[PDB]
């Protein structure tokens, strides 16, 4: 799979300008933050709730470890 | 209307030139200019009169991929150099 055998394509129109004269970071803290305050609202509900739950698991392992360990007889 | 304005905007006498080239003598049309041509135009109607301002030979590129087709036209162009300047030559 070279390069020119891809596809038939027509009605298409590509316009593009040249990397020189627009800009390097056009508007990186006007767009960027809320962009990526989308992009993190799209995904901590299904990525967020395992991982709380590894916490919580971890906690209860350490802390059972350690009621394990500690014995408190009597006599 | 818009044909009217243009009309009026541009065909005018000073920016117009009458060039022959033949068997035909420079007294022969001066006076047939002279005879036709007088009272064409020369005044602008309300001082409304066009004028270049430079451009900007921005840099790009558009493709328009159409697959449809049995050869593919390419051109590619760079910087203006005027009229002026021997550059030209």
């Amino acid at each position: 799979r070279q390069f020119g055998h891809l596809t038939r394509v027509r009605h298409v129109i590509t316009y593009s300008l040249s990397p020189f004269e627009q800009r390097a970071f056009p508007h990186y803290f006007s767009k960027g933050i809320p962009n990526v305050l989308r992009r993190t609202r799209a995904c901590i509900l299904r990525v967020a709730p395992p991982f709380v739950v590894f916490y919580l698991v971890y906690t209860w392992g350490t802390q059972e470890f350690e009621k394990s360990k500690r014995k408190n007889p009597a006599a | 209307a818009d044909l009217t304005e243009y009309l009026s905007r541009h065909y005018k006498a000073p920016r117009m030139v009458l060039a022959a080239a033949g068997g035909l003598e420079h007294r022969q049309l001066l006076d047939l200019a002279q005879k036709h041509f007088s009272g064409l135009s020369g005044t602008y109607d309300e001082d409304a009169v066009p004028t270049l301002t430079p451009c900007r030979f921005t840099g790009s590129e558009i493709r328009h991929r159409e697959d449809g087709l049995p050869l593919a036209h390419v051109a590619i162009a760079v910087e203006g150099p005027g009229w002026a300047n021997p550059d030209n030559v």
